[PDB]
């Protein structure tokens, strides 16, 4: 209902943890469980890419369509584009619904 | 290749083969961290004159720019460049980074 592609098999869940390293264990033995970490986390990069299919668009229509456009008027700030403090935002929701086809 | 072989050799050398000359030069860089990584747009300040505004962004990348000759030729090699010939077009250039160590 909200959109895009219903799939039976989804791209499958990508789950991470750090895995967890005590702290510092008393020499007398006890066997209650760890309560106290190293205080740790992880980073680096992730890379993801998908191959898309298109459905070339072949029509016959005379006068030219509607197309996606951004306005030419001048403006503080470009639309789709950082500000001067660094904080990118999108300016308008875009459907994906322009070219026409007859029915 | 690691952390204790290191990647590559000093090379800063000028040698005059006959029709043909190659100069290298090596130096040394630091790059430090601009805008706090992040871009941001800059422009003109309150206004000043119509000649000087400006619109444009400020990226956090850094570039490295050889354009200048002074980079390649030691005085004496653009002496003996400048005297001896009448002219000179550059061919083919290499471009080299190496032994890259990050610091916090």
């Amino acid at each position: 209902l909200m959109g895009g592609f219903g799939l039976k098999h989804p791209p499958p869940q990508i789950l991470i943890k750090n895995t967890p390293v005590p702290a510092n264990p008393s020499t007398t033995f006890s066997a209650a469980k760890f309560a106290s970490f190293i205080t740790q986390y992880s980073t680096g990069q992730v890379s993801v890419e998908i191959e898309w299919e298109l459905q070339k668009e072949n029509s016959k229509r005379w006068n030219p369509e509607i197309q996606y456009t951004s306005n030419y008027n001048k403006s503080v700030n470009v639309d789709f584009t950082v500000d001067t403090n660094g904080v990118y935002s999108e300016p308008r929701p875009i459907g994906t619904r322009y070219l026409t086809r007859n029915l | 290749d690691g952390v204790g072989n290191s990647s590559g050799n000093w090379h800063c050398d000028s040698t005059w083969m006959g029709d043909r000359v190659i100069t290298t030069s090596t130096r040394t860089w630091a790059l430090p961290t601009y805008n706090n990584h992040l871009y941001k747009q800059i422009s003109s300040q309150s206004g000043a004159s119509n000649d000087n505004h400006y619109f444009g962004y400020s990226t956090p990348w850094g570039y490295f720019d050889f354009n200048r000759f002074h980079c390649h030729f030691s005085p004496r090699d653009w002496q003996r460049l400048i005297n001896n010939n009448w002219g000179f077009r550059p061919k083919r250039l290499s471009f080299k980074l190496f032994n890259i160590q990050v610091k916090e």
